[PDB]
RNA sequence: AAAAAAAAA
RNA sequence: AGCUCUCUUUGCCUUUUGGCUUAGAUCAAGUGUAGUA
């Protein structure tokens, strides 16, 4: 939870965001919707990648 | 299952869990010729948890045509009738409000003799029956008679050739007109009948069906016969070469007759490409079969509306104007 | 969709795009490819 | 409709910006407020609305010792501290209470 | 939308236009220390210096000769209300003078608007304001009256309407170049930028109540005034709840 | 243009006899009628130049070329009346409407303000406003339905809110005295209760039966107005509460082997068992001696079907609604 | 105490 | 051991990239359905 809002403090609700910020916002909302898969992906990346 | 929400008053084709009778007939139809297997993809406690029978169908359907039919039989006392199951008390209020908006019923919940019977005895959807019965008092009738023939039709006219995308777009634009999908259907009928010589292979190059649309031809014959027992002479001027009337005003006449008959289903296009109702609450999208799917419009009428699993689609778009709707629905619309 | 795995179509279009535009204009090259960004084209090369 | 700027400078307002007209049915009144003064009212400095740090630290220490006091004689009584006994201690403390 | 840089800059300058319109009486000031006072064409708005955002917003407010149509609307409303009160005022006839079509925005010289021909020689008073009650009737008698209406777009420093109509009546009856049909008339001034009204000059008995009631009625419900207020409200995007 | 659009329109579609056929799909001519999002549109004017023309609509020019006037000029009207001839007793008294002082764009945005709304006595499509009204307590108790007149004509024909539609029910009562069956049971004539509406959950997914699913998280908490900062210079909300930081916080008051992965049903389905079985009831006795009593167009009738529903219900013996009386 | 900056049979 | 024509190889380059700077700057995107006939 905490990590997500830190990233979302970087971007105001409105704005002219380019592609990578909206990809990040999509990833953050996806993490909010599906947290277990996000945490498992984070641990897999942290072990493997 | 098809359901009909009466508060919003829209259809919905939604994926419901099956009934115990449904999974029962599932297992029964599994093992027909040899002892077979069933593969219900859910747990046994879930199997205990489904309802025993299907949802009653009169609680999730348009009660407007069946209240119309029950009045056509003569049982006006629809409240005191021996139904097998009682319908919801407010869905039929929406139904009879729909009946009043089409005329038919009076202020005193009685069928009107001249018009109400004439919408009553037809086997067509009531709103466009009201469209048809208003044509003679205003003008052109055979064109919307043809549209009534082809709207009483379920399977689509255009065959789905997945190998053609710009070609099917061209052969739709071979017939298409900007003033609604109804004029496109009228054009395909007039192309098939006047010069087509009832020929199926011509429909085979034109990506068109054969059986359902000649069934619609028979439907047009039946509607013309039913109006012949209405005592109104049929103005069959299509065979005549009298084209001296200007076609723009006649197309305006056709869509004006439609908006007299389809005043309830009115929507406005929003600049993100969507459609909203008069209240501006429900989100409506153009169905991916009309030409108006990819065209600009301001105010539209649609033959039907249905809620799918994700988006609400509206069908048979036709262009209108605002002051037409203010003129022809004084009891139903009023300016701000 | 702006993601996926690299197909043969995309690799050949990327190489022809690099032949025309060079290795310092990845936004033109990525404009050629529908599903790939300038960073993804650069990473693929 | 103004710009809403906040000021940190000594900006005096001449009294010509203290008059107003009003229309009535028996006449029109052109009021000029501040006639009894020959003194201009001054634009409020922002720094007079911000509590100095030293006093804020002192009150933070004092009101947190008070909070520990009410926690000690609150847990030997009720189970949760209310929002009436801490209304006096509301916007105090560097970790605000 | 896919939008050009001139249009980007126009959209970016819109709130500055609204701010400049809102604070226009204190920006378009008279105490200025320098600035060539020019008049905006076909209006009575005087500009000191060049402020382009103020000028473009004021042109948008007063499009399509709206100053002239306001003047015509107010004078014809006054003329018809005059037409309802001939009998008690001993007015023999009422006339609407329409010699100069574009006099509503000329501030150097003015002409009469409405003429009232009297059946009997009225005893005019000393020239007094509309809200002045100490009427001093003089023994000089006359048989003709005229009503002049003028529109003022006042500013923050000069929007006293009584002194304005006093100065205007004395200046337009002192000089010989301005032609008035009778020596006794009534000057009516309408401060358009603050919604004020005043009248100054002679009065035959019974006129004062009619003028004040009619003026209140038409400041409440003139149509051209209404479209002026609607244009200002749309320009500010300032609404009432 | 001209000849090309005409003859390729004639070539692509002679079959559109009614209406107007679509403009040709060519690289030369443009398809004006097709939709072109909002992030693809160009802002053009009536003429068709990328240019704005207002003080508050983003233009560097307002009025008739930075002038309050017009091309045609303006001419005042004459107005003469007296005792012999007055204006108010005139036959054609032209009143002063506030629309001859308006411009074409004033009329345009005035009719833009004139929104269309459905009437209060008839329900429109998707009118979703009663949910917040009903869930208000005493406000929902005092405020009632807005008397859509289908409901009141149903009241006229003998229906009451709180119960449904059907034949009369000869049930005694529930007095609220428990479940006492010692009442005399003289069974007044009542009406059937309303069946509840079905409110089906939205199924946008292929999730299986009985699956609650992976639970989703929530974000961690969360003289009126200003002039504005422009719609392009807003970027994102760089105009907050100017006085104090942060969004305001909500405050608490106090502190055979089956298939792999497939389980076997312990008990069979009852009706896949009674399909073999004989059922719960025997066939009738059928004694000897009984014998069969009898030994071994629609369109044209519909043409002559002149029976009105009044005489139809008279000969079918169905009670009718009361009319005007 | 104007210009950029509001298009070539 | 010549002169013409043909072919190959060698030469030739013959339509053979005409400045600058913060690579001059920036660059997400309409809708795609379809228990039953």
């Amino acid at each position: 939870i905490l990590a997500l809002e830190r990233l979302r403090e970087a971007y105001s609700t409105k704005g002219r965001l380019n592609q990578s910020q909206r990809e990040e916002l999509a990833l953050i909302e996806q993490a909010y919707d599906s947290p277990g898969t996000t945490l498992e992906r984070i641990k897999r990346f942290l072990l493997t990648q | 299952l098809r359901a009909y929400n009466p508060k919003t008053g829209i259809e919905s084709l939604t994926a419901t869990p099956v009934s115990k009778a449904s999974a029962a007939q599932r297992a029964g139809r599994a093992g027909r010729t040899k002892p077979g297997k069933c593969f219900r993809l859910y747990t046994e406690e879930a199997y205990q948890s489904l309802p025993d029978a299907t949802v009653p169908e009169i609680q999730r359907s348009n009660l407007a045509p069946i209240i119309l039919q029950l009045k056509a039989l003569g049982i006006d006392n629809v409240l005191r009738f021996d139904y097998f199951t009682p319908p919801p008390a407010e869905q039929m209020t929406r139904a009879l409000e729909l009946l009043y908006s089409l005329g038919a019923l009076d202020d005193y919940a009685k069928l009107t003799r001249p018009l109400g019977l004439r919408m009553a005895e037809l086997a067509v959807e009531p709103m466009m029956a009201k469209t048809l019965l208003s044509a003679q008092s205003f003008g052109c009738l055979s064109e919307i008679l043809t549209i009534a023939a082809m709207t009483s039709l379920d399977g689509t006219l255009w065959i789905q050739h997945e190998g053609d995308k710009k070609k099917t777009e061209s052969v739709k634009r071979k017939f298409a007109a900007e003033e609604g999908d109804h004029l496109t259907l009228l054009n395909v009928y007039q192309a098939f009948v006047t010069k087509g010589r009832k020929e199926a292979h011509w429909c085979h190059e034109n990506m068109l069906n054969y059986k359902a649309m000649i069934r619609a031809v028979s439907i047009r014959a039946q509607l013309k016969r039913f109006l012949e027992r209405f005592g109104i002479d049929v103005e069959e001027s299509l065979s005549s070469p009298s084209v001296s009337q200007q076609p723009a005003n006649k197309a305006e006449k056709i869509q004006r007759c439609l908006t007299i008959g389809y005043f309830a289903h009115a929507a406005k296009m929003q600049p993100d490409g969507t459609f909203r109702n008069v209240s501006g609450t429900t989100v409506l999208h153009a169905h991916p079969s009309s030409i108006m799917f990819n065209r600009k419009a301001d105010w539209v009428i649609f033959h039907e509306v249905l809620e799918t699993k994700d988006k609400t689609f509206i069908r048979d778009i036709t262009r209108i104007k605002k002051e037409w709707l203010l003129e022809y629905a004084p009891d139903f619309y009023k300016t701000t | 969709v702006k993601g996926g795995v690299w197909t043969n179509i995309e690799d050949e279009i990327l190489k022809a795009a690099v032949s025309k535009y060079g290795l310092n204009q990845w936004a033109r090259v990525s404009s050629l490819l529908a599903r790939k960004t300038p960073k993804q084209c650069k990473a693929r090369w | 409709g103004g710009l809403g700027m906040l000021s940190g400078s000594h900006i005096l307002i001449p009294a010509s910006d203290k008059r107003w007209c009003k229309q009535t049915d028996v006449g029109i009144t052109h009021f000029r407020a501040g006639m009894s003064h020959d003194e201009e009212t001054l634009i409020p400095n922002i720094a007079r609305y911000i509590i100095p740090w030293e006093a804020e630290f002192i009150d933070s220490q004092r009101v947190w010792t008070e909070y520990s006091q009410k926690r000690l004689e609150a847990q030997q009584q009720n189970r949760r501290l209310t929002l009436e006994d801490l209304e006096d201690s509301w916007d105090r403390g560097l970790p605000r209470i | 939308k896919k939008l050009t840089n001139a249009q980007r800059s126009g959209l970016n300058q819109i709130p500055n236009r609204r701010f400049t319109l809102w604070w226009s009486p204190t920006i378009n000031r008279a105490n200025v220390y320098v600035g060539f006072q020019v008049q905006l064409d076909l209006t009575g708005i005087f500009l000191h210096g060049k402020i382009p955002t103020l000028k473009i917003s004021l042109i948008q407010i007063f499009r399509a000769h709206l100053w002239q149509k306001i003047h015509e609307s107010v004078v014809m409303d006054l003329c018809q209300v005059f037409d309802q009160e001939l009998e008690a005022l001993s007015i023999e006839s009422v006339q609407k003078e329409t010699i100069h079509p574009r006099k509503s925005y000329k501030m150097n010289s003015s002409c009469a608007d409405i003429q009232l021909f009297a059946s009997h020689k009225w005893n005019v008073t000393r020239p007094s304001l509309l809200f002045d009650t100490k009427d001093v009737i003089e023994a000089t008698t006359t048989n003709k009256f005229w009503i002049d209406v003028q529109l003022r777009y006042g500013d923050y420093d000069s929007h006293d309407i009584e002194r304005y109509v006093r100065a205007k009546y004395l200046d337009y009856t002192t000089d010989s170049m301005s032609l008035y049909p009778s020596p006794t008339g009534l000057m009516i001034g309408i401060d358009l930028a603050y919604n004020l009204y005043s009248a100054y000059g002679q009065y035959f008995p019974g006129l004062k109540t009619l003028i004040q009631q009619a003026m209140a009625k038409i400041m409440k419900a003139n149509p051209a005034l209404y479209v002026l207020r609607e244009r200002i409200r749309k320009g500010l995007q300032l609404y009432a709840s | 243009r001209a000849a090309y659009e005409a003859d390729l329109t004639a070539q692509q579609s002679p079959y559109v006899f009614f209406g107007t056929p679509l403009p040709p799909l060519d690289p030369d001519v443009r398809d004006d009628g097709s939709y072109v999002p909002i992030w693809k549109q160009e802002a053009r004017d009536e003429r068709g130049r990328k240019r704005f023309h207002g003080a508050f609509t983003g233009g560097w020019s307002a009025g008739y070329f930075n002038t309050v006037g017009s091309k045609e000029g303006w001419t005042p009207s004459s107005f003469v009346s007296s005792r012999t001839k007055r204006w108010k007793d005139d036959p054609n008294k032209v009143e002063q409407r506030p629309e001859d002082f308006m411009d074409e764009e004033d009329l345009a945005d005035l009719e833009e303000s004139r929104k269309l709304q459905t009437r209060e006595a008839f329900s429109g499509l998707g009118s979703t406003a009663d949910d917040a009204v009903r869930a208000s307590g005493l406000m929902g108790l005092f405020r009632v339905e807005g008397e859509t007149m289908g409901v009141k004509l149903l009241k006229k024909m003998g229906w009451k809110e709180g119960q449904g539609i059907g034949p009369k029910v000869r049930r005694k009562a529930r007095l609220g005295l428990g479940s006492d069956a010692n009442i005399t049971e003289e069974t007044h004539l009542f009406a059937p209760d309303n069946v509840p509406m079905i409110s089906f959950v939205r199924k946008t997914d292929h999730k299986g039966l009985g699956y609650a699913g992976e639970t989703g998280l929530t974000p961690l908490s969360k003289p009126r107005g200003s002039i504005g900062v422009g719609i392009l210079n807003d970027t994102g909300s760089d105009d907050e509460d100017p006085y104090e930081l942060g969004p305001k916080i909500s405050y608490n008051r106090v502190i055979r082997l089956p298939l792999d992965g497939f389980v076997f049903g312990k008990e069979p389905d009852p009706l896949i068992s009674e399909i073999i079985a004989e059922g719960k009831y025997p066939p009738p006795r059928i004694p000897p001696g009984w014998v069969s009593s009898k030994k071994p167009s629609t369109a044209e009738a519909a043409k002559s079907s002149t029976l009105d529903p009044r005489a139809r219900a008279a000969i079918l013996g169905e009670k009718q609604l009361p009319g005007k009386s």
